[PDB]
DNA sequence: AGTACTTACGCCTGGTCAT
DNA sequence: AAGTACT
RNA sequence: AAGACCAGGC
């Protein structure tokens, strides 16, 4: 797949290690400064600035440049920006975190507020399990608001033992929006938790601070939950749409990212302005809003950012929520080449294991093959046959990986094969293909049937395979796949095969039989009653093909 | 690539590479404390010349062997004698091997897998680390000063007079032309 | 056409391991990227021509890999890591079990 | 300083080559791809010892196509020099900015400012060369040189080297 | 005993309908749902919280916050998942996958 | 990790996912060109002759089955009985 | 073993722990009026020595974790005294095969 | 649901049944490890029947001119008649089908004897019948050592599990156990005579086939069991088109999400 | 005891309107 | 709407 | 070309 060799070894995926992203690292990885919002135009000029999207990202107009990694559009992923923050952010997803840490540990010193010395504590810190101990941990010193600085040891509650020092007192805190808010406790005093202050706090608390509490030190340091440099995915993640030229077409993303940009900017030109102290504070705000609904925004803190138009903006996240989106509906389940479907009907001439493909389809569907001296002869002739007439093919490819497309071509009817090289050739009888009709909630919902190319517009099933795909004809429709690798097949043939699921496990008992007609009369052409003359017997002997010819 | 029997668990962080010097600290592949593939622990492997040109002359040999087991079915005159023994079992693109062949056969110091055995048995008596047991085997050496400056990882594992014996017996043993 | 949950579920109720990935990749995804074998990220600034492979900031040129993988689950990817989330790729297990 | 490091190799085999000597191909393969390498950290790949109990062991067969993968384990003789080895060649190059030693199957260069004083560079000589009181320097002529630095690249290896320290020059 | 209890009751559920299901399959579920401690609920608020990779439970019901809280508390994915490898375009253990082969030269040779 | 040919535990005969499999991916190669162990009586279809080269049990084959703690069995199409 | 009636103090059950190795346990009238593995259902259960346990690790290659476990609480666990770590067999019928062998550890 | 929460599990080489962590779930597919494919309602004689029947019908006592073989089924019919070193194996088998009988009882309280069980016995012997074309009228020519000794010999060979130690092959009879007693039920020295006439011939057959036929309903380590159980529930709950309790898929729902306030809560105390 | 949180069948074919 | 679990 | 709705098919 791609294309074009790599003199990079291969190998499979065996692990994933999920990290957090050091603002350190996103700076290394990204090849963007992304220091401008607009998009291109250099003074209408079309091309690209070196602002957004290009200032060596990937690319777009068909044109190889990609930081001279070449190869164009296909087969050049994006390649990662970065883009200064102003000012530290928090994670809109991390929020819930960033919290209940502070409420772990408290500020000035940094640094947990129960040690060995608290014996509810040890229990808490045995527990081999990130997602325990800090959800036993957190439980245990949420209370606790009081950096405690002397405790009675494993002795005398009357000897009191020094750790840590400072004592400033712990204030609960709560979720106000996007920020965190807590009281110091005659009445209360209340403050806003700067980001830059928060960031502090985690900074320094310690190695063993960071792994007791759920974490790892070269992955995931808290903190990291506070944004401070920001990854800007390239255009093929959030691509554009060209109605040919003179237009436009950008994605919605492009634009979170715009405004983001703006926000920062406009904040950063006032600390180095006319800076009104706490008027400012107005301003980061707002990009700690935008950089937070970038990423989500069906947030309970009501607005919703809709973009001009009322439209809704799709955050990051959302093009991974469940169903209809990336995980669930492209990655566990994708749209797919050599399939078919149409309508479904009866033939009770068909072997149960067969399939009728109409030939249509079966002129449609191709499948490689791959020229050898067992076959080149016949294959040639496909070849020759072209891709109109039925018993033909369309696509010879060369070890040069080049397509030949058999209808055009000036050499159409040329071409000597050569071992080695694929003949994309049509489906014939007896190729075995994986038919099956939705909803699919068995292993018989899809079974493997054997084709048989004939006329008219309908796969023909046999009967008796009907109640396992549990279908009727009353306009019903079924699809079918068409495998791709002599080992694929073989594997339909081998262990997907009709013939093979007539006995179900799901119940120890066959589970295909004999229904209608069949059934019916299979009952009166039975009865004592029932008698048939020579004339008849005969035909109805010469009907069942493997009569041993013996009246 | 080509692996190399150790698998460093790298952990994101790549970064330390120290310096490679004649302080005797190689680049990591090349500890004095190596892996075998048999899974065992194996001394690091030094080579002095002209007992390299041995060991290179040995399997190239012993491949030419091979070579037909299934075919079935003086200074300047060694000069010839390989580039012969190379143009029949090398690539014939090893242009490296073949500079290698010639550097290692006219800058050798010993002829006799013989001679270079008891250069082996001699130096192997020190604890010295195989580095040095290399540069000490492949150096013209007359004081101790011309070998522990040419090679300052001796300096202090070793007395001159000692080292000044080994460097004697070393002239002594260091075959004709 | 569609080849949803549901199919896939049966196709590993029959136990057809080959013809599932065949669905799921060379009829339909499949895309070869590069990795970096220290930070298991797709960065790796690959031009296969002159060979040159590169992956500054962990810095490499020698221990680098290709993958072949769902285009959407590249993009899967790198939609986390915009998101600031790190996804890595190691072509080899460590944790033994 | 020449070494012989164990090493592995993976390569993948069509099935065309499926045959009844395998193994042969195999091994004559694994030359191909090695016998002539470079990498910064195995320096020369010179040539591969005992060529005949070479391990291949069994070799998994991939999932899509037949080629199947052994990882060939072998031996050889390699050799990476060093900032601050010592070793002498046979110088190959002169110019105005220096002359290049053989060392080996690489190329170490020297600075004519990294060399002494009292050795001056006569252009007008022929073949080009270096001299001094006593010490004339040339094409043939044979050095010993010390590795000040080294630089990896492509399918080889440079470094800088000199002879400005003591027991060092001519031989 | 509670098993014994939840097996029995939906065996009435499945029975109820007179359609017949081999105990083995009842008896599964029934012991998926009770080996890990006591009743471990088939749903968004049990099983998908078990000690199952990232990647998995991610193709389900939480998705995105699940990958989050993944990259916190840097997880580790075996990749011996199902689901993983489906996401990874990579051939599952599973039937067909369940093992490697080889081809041995060895007898690659008596072989002619 | 591995495991002696003897201390050996598995099931002595192939289960259908393997030889599903073996007769798969054996075709692929065979339709590859790859050498045909077996005299074809005439047979032209890749899947076809590895049934056969599967019934003179002259696949060149091994199964390696790995145990849920990673360590394997290592068996040959020559010895797996082939019921089914 | 003590037996209490109605209830006891939470100030006084708080010092069950304090004496190890020695240990105790707390049992209500009322949970012992009826014998819990009498009952048609509970199967009988099967306490295993350190040492019969390190075997059956060993026999199905498995680790602590991947074992089926029981509750430090559950009815039976009790009635047995299991200890955090300590391995049950379990022992049932079967209308697949008359007998089917089970393992729990503690937790 | 029912299906992400099974995907991961399936049966591996062992013969366990785990999933993706290694956690095992059922230390023997279904207790028994047979693929629910080769499987038939089968009786097991030996549980319904008044202990008067049960005698008439297994019981052989070779000291009693009523209750021995008579010499007009077996070969050595009448040179048996009495000897004392058979009747301990005689005696054996029926102290065991007896054994059978109890444990049955205690197994399946209801006395419902048709069960699923791999290699449908019934049949197996009926074709032996026919192949053989065994007339009722002649006698067989089997030693009842013949019978017992072979019998035995034939569970040895019926492995599902086979470990080389202890803890294992001791599982093994274990999840044979039930199958057997069908099997000590079907090949009872008086049944296998005075029922179905069977041979040397027949019976070796009869023999070997149980065994293979055994060997091939076992489960193939690879089954994706998981999945497949997921499915065959779900599957029939889709199917369901709907005295006065929650009952169905509601009911359904409520089980699989463990819901503490059922709509109906009964309870039934004898 | 009150509030908040995530979910909701599978697939497939039409025609319509607008920032 | 419902049902659960978390505050 | 993408997204929202509506009607509809099994
Ligand atoms: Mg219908
Ligand atoms: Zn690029
Ligand atoms: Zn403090
Ligand atoms: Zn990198």
């Amino acid at each position: 797949v791609g294309q074009q060799y790599s003199s990079a070894p291969l190998r499979t995926v065996k692990e994933v290690q999920f990290g957090l992203f050091s603002p350190e690292e996103v700076r290394a990885i990204s090849v963007a400064k992304i220091r401008f919002p607009e998009t291109m135009d250099e003074t209408q000029t079309r091309a690209k600035i070196g602002g957004l999207n290009d200032p060596r990202l990937g690319s777009i107009d068909r044109n190889l440049k990609c930081q001279t990694c070449q190869e164009g559009m296909n087969e050049c992923p994006g390649h990662f920006g970065h883009i200064d923050l102003a000012k530290p952010v928090f994670h809109v997803g991390f929020i819930a975190k960033i919290k209940k840490v502070c409420e772990c540990v408290c500020m000035h010193c940094g640094k947990l507020l129960l040690d060995e010395h608290n014996e509810l504590m040890r229990q808490a810190l045995a527990i081999k399990d990130s997602k325990k101990r800090f959800a036993a941990i957190w439980t245990l010193c949420k209370t606790k608001m009081v950096c405690e600085t002397d405790v009675p040891s494993e002795d005398d509650p009357t000897q009191l033992v020094s750790r840590g020092g400072c004592g400033n007192t712990q204030p609960t805190i709560r979720k106000d929006g996007l920020k965190l808010v807590g009281s110091w406790k005659d009445e209360p005093e209340l403050r806003v938790l700067s980001t830059e202050e928060i960031l502090n706090i985690f900074k320094h608390i310690s190695v063993k601070d960071f792994t007791s509490l759920g974490f790892n030190e070269v992955f995931s340091r808290p903190e990291w939950m506070i944004l401070t440099c920001l990854p800007v995915p390239p255009p093929p993640v959030r691509p554009s749409i060209s109605f040919n030229e003179s237009q436009r077409g950008e994605d919605d993303l492009t634009f979170k990212l715009a405004d983001i940009l703006k926000a920062n900017i406009s904040l950063e030109t006032l600390e180095h302005n006319g800076a009104p102290h706490h008027a400012i504070e107005e301003a980061e705000s707002l990009l700690q809003f935008h950089v937070a609904t970038y990423m989500d925004n069906d947030i309970a803190g009501q607005p919703q950012a809709l973009q001009k138009s009322g439209r809704p903006v799709k955050s990051i996240r959302a093009r991974l929520k469940g169903k209809e989106g990336r995980i669930r509906g492209n990655l566990m389940g994708k749209r797919v080449d050599f399939s078919a479907r149409t309508v479904i009907s009866g033939d009770p001439n068909l072997e149960l294991d067969q399939v009728g493909v109409p030939k249509s389809i079966a002129k449609t569907l191709t499948y490689p093959e791959v020229v050898t001296p067992y076959n080149i002869d016949r294959l040639t002739q496909l070849v020759r046959n072209g891709p109109n007439e039925h018993p033909g093919a369309k696509y010879v490819i060369r070890d040069s990986g080049d397509r030949i497309d058999l209808r055009y071509s000036k050499r159409a009817g040329d071409i000597q094969l050569q071992y080695g090289w694929k003949v994309e050739r049509h489906i014939m009888d007896n190729d075995p293909v994986l038919f099956n009709r939705q909803p699919s909630l068995h292993k018989m919902s899809m079974m493997a049937h054997r084709v048989k190319v004939i006329p008219y517009s309908t796969f023909r099933l046999n009967l008796s395979v009907t109640s396992p795909y549990n279908a009727d004809f009353d306009g019903d429709e079924m699809n079918l796949h068409v495998p791709q690798s002599e080992e694929t097949r073989a594997e339909l043939s081998q262990l997907c095969a009709v013939p093979l699921q007539i006995v179900s496990p799901q119940s120890n008992k066959p589970c295909m039989g004999i229904v209608q007609d069949t059934l019916c009369g299979i009952r009166k052409l039975t009865l004592r009653d029932t008698f048939i003359e020579l004339d008849q017997v005969l035909n109805m002997l010469y009907w069942v093909p493997d009569w041993d010819g013996v009246i | 690539s080509t692996s190399t029997f150790q698998t460093r668990r790298r952990r994101l962080k790549k970064v330390e590479e120290e310096e490679n010097a004649a302080t005797l600290q190689l680049g990591q592949e090349f500890q004095l404390k190596q892996i075998n593939h048999q899974g065992e622990e194996e001394e690091l492997i030094a080579l002095n010349l002209s007992e390299a040109r041995l060991v290179i002359k040995e399997a190239l040999v012993e491949r030419r062997r091979a070579f037909k087991r299934s075919q079935k079915k003086t200074r300047e005159k060694e000069l010839e004698s390989i580039d012969v023994l190379l143009e029949q079992t090398t690539g014939g693109n090893n242009k490296d091997l073949k500079n290698t062949m010639q550097y290692l056969t006219n800058f050798s110091r010993f002829r006799d897998q013989e001679t270079v055995g008891a250069v082996i048995q001699l130096l192997k008596s020190t604890g010295l680390h195989p580095f040095e047991v290399a540069q000490l085997g492949s150096l013209a050496c007359d004081t101790a000063d011309e070998a522990k400056t040419l090679i300052p990882s001796l300096n202090n594992k070793i007395s001159d007079d000692e080292l000044e014996r080994i460097l004697k017996e070393l002239s002594n043993l260091e075959t004709l032309y | 056409l569609r080849f949803g949950e549901m199919e896939r579920d049966c196709m590993i109720a029959h136990g057809a391991a080959s013809f599932l990935k065949e669905r799921l990749m060379e009829a339909s995804d499949a895309f070869r990227v590069h990795i970096c074998g220290i930070c298991g990220l797709m960065t790796v600034i690959a031009k296969l021509n002159h060979n040159q492979f590169e992956c500054k900031g962990c810095d490499n040129k020698i221990d680098i890999y290709q993958i072949h993988i769902p285009y959407a689950a590249k993009l899967l990817f790198q939609e986390l890591m915009a998101m600031n989330i790190t996804p890595r790729l190691y072509t080899d297990r460590s944790r033994d079990f | 300083m020449f070494f012989i490091k164990d090493l592995s190799l993976n390569i993948t085999l069509h099935p065309s080559f499926f045959g009844p000597r395998m193994k042969q191909y195999l091994k004559t393969k694994l030359l191909e791809e090695v016998e002539g390498s470079c990498t910064g950290k195995f320096g020369y790949i010179l040539c591969v010892l005992d060529y005949d109990n070479i391990d291949i062991q069994r070799g998994r067969i991939l999932p899509t196509d037949g080629s199947a993968e052994f990882n060939v384990k072998y031996r050889a003789v390699v050799f990476k020099p060093f900032k601050g080895e010592v070793v002498d060649g046979t110088v190959v190059s002169c110019s105005q900015h220096g002359f290049e030693v053989q060392v080996g199957p690489m190329k170490v260069f020297v600075t004519k400012h990294l060399m002494p004083q009292d050795l001056t560079f006569n252009a007008g000589s022929n073949p080009p060369s270096y001299q001094s009181s006593e010490d004339v320097i040339t094409i043939k002529s044979r050095i010993r040189v010390k590795i000040e630095g080294c630089i990896s690249q492509v399918s080889s290896i440079h470094a800088i080297g000199s002879i400005k320290e003591d027991y060092l020059g001519a031989i | 005993a509670g098993r014994a209890a939840l097996y029995k009751e939906v065996y009435n559920v499945i029975a109820s309908d007179g359609s017949y299901v081999n105990y083995r399959h009842m008896a599964l579920l029934v012991d998926v749902m009770t080996t890990q401690g006591g009743l471990t609920s088939v749903t968004r608020h049990g099983f998908n919280r078990s000690n199952t990779g990232a990647l998995m439970r991610c193709s389900f019901e939480e998705t995105v916050e699940i990958l989050f809280e993944a990259g916190a508390s840097a997880e580790l994915d075996d990749c011996r998942g199902v689901s993983e490898n489906v996401i990874l375009g990579q051939m599952a253990p599973i039937g067909t996958g369940a093992f490697d082969v080889m081809i041995d030269e060895e007898s690659l040779v008596k072989y002619m | 990790k591995a495991i002696p040919k003897d201390q050996r535990a598995t099931t002595p005969y192939m289960t259908k996912y393997e030889r599903a499999r073996i007769l798969g991916t054996r075709a692929l190669q065979i339709s590859m060109n790859a050498p045909v162990f077996v005299d074809l009586e005439g047979e032209t279809d890749p899947l076809r002759i590895a049934m056969k080269e599967l019934a003179e049990k002259k696949i060149p084959l091994v199964i390696r089955r790995y145990l849920p703690d990673g360590s394997f069995e290592d068996w040959s199409v020559e010895e797996l009985i082939v019921d089914l | 073993i003590f037996v209490y009636q109605n209830n006891i103090t939470p100030s006084a059950m708080k010092l069950v722990p304090s004496i190890p190795p020695a240990t105790i346990e707390t049992f209500n009238e009322a949970a012992l009026v009826v014998n819990i593995t009498h009952h048609e259902l509970v199967p009988k259960h099967i306490r295993l020595s350190s040492d019969e346990k390190r075997e059956l690790l060993k026999r199905y290659r498995l680790k602590e974790s991947q074992l089926p476990r029981i509750q430090r609480a559950d009815p039976v666990a009790l009635y047995l005294g299991l200890k955090r770590g300590e391995v049950v067999k379990i022992i049932r019928k079967s209308e697949t095969s008359g007998r089917y062998a089970s393992y729990r550890i503690c937790m | 649901r029912l299906v992400k929460a099974l995907e991961d599990i399936m049966v591996h080489y062992d013969n366990t049944t785990r999933n993706s962590l290694g956690n095992v779930i059922q230390f023997i597919y279904g207790e028994d490890g047979m693929d629910a494919a080769h499987i038939e309602k089968q009786s097991l004689d030996t549980i319904g029947g008044s202990d008067a029947a049960f005698e008439k019908r297994y019981r052989v006592d070779l000291l009693n001119t009523d209750h021995t073989l008579d010499p007009s089924l077996l070969e050595s019919g009448s040179e048996i008649l009495g000897d004392l070193k058979l009747q301990v194996l005689l005696d054996e088998e029926y102290k065991q089908l007896v054994k059978d009988r109890k444990f049955l009882r205690e197994v399946f309280v209801d006395g419902e004897a048709n069960w699923p069980l791999p290699v449908n016995i019934r049949r197996i012997i009926q074709n032996a019948q026919q192949t053989f074309h065994i007339d009722h009228t002649k006698p067989s020519d089997l030693t009842i050592k013949d019978i017992v000794l072979g019998v035995k010999d034939l569970q040895e060979n019926l492995l599902v599990l086979r470990g080389k130690n202890e803890i294992i092959q001791n599982a093994q009879r274990d999840a044979v156990t039930l199958f057997c007693c069908l099997l000590r039920s079907r090949l009872a020295t008086r049944r296998v005579l005075q029922e179905y006439r069977l041979t040397k011939q027949a019976f070796d057959w009869v023999l070997s086939n149980i065994e293979a036929q055994f060997l091939r309903s076992v489960v193939h380590p690879g089954e994706m069991v998981g999945v497949l159980a997921a499915q065959s529930i779900g599957e029939p709950a889709t199917q369901m088109t709907l005295k006065k309790v929650t009952s169905g898929v509601p009911r359904l729902k409520e089980i699989l999400n463990v819901a503490k306030n059922m709509k109906t809560p009964s309870l039934t105390v004898y």
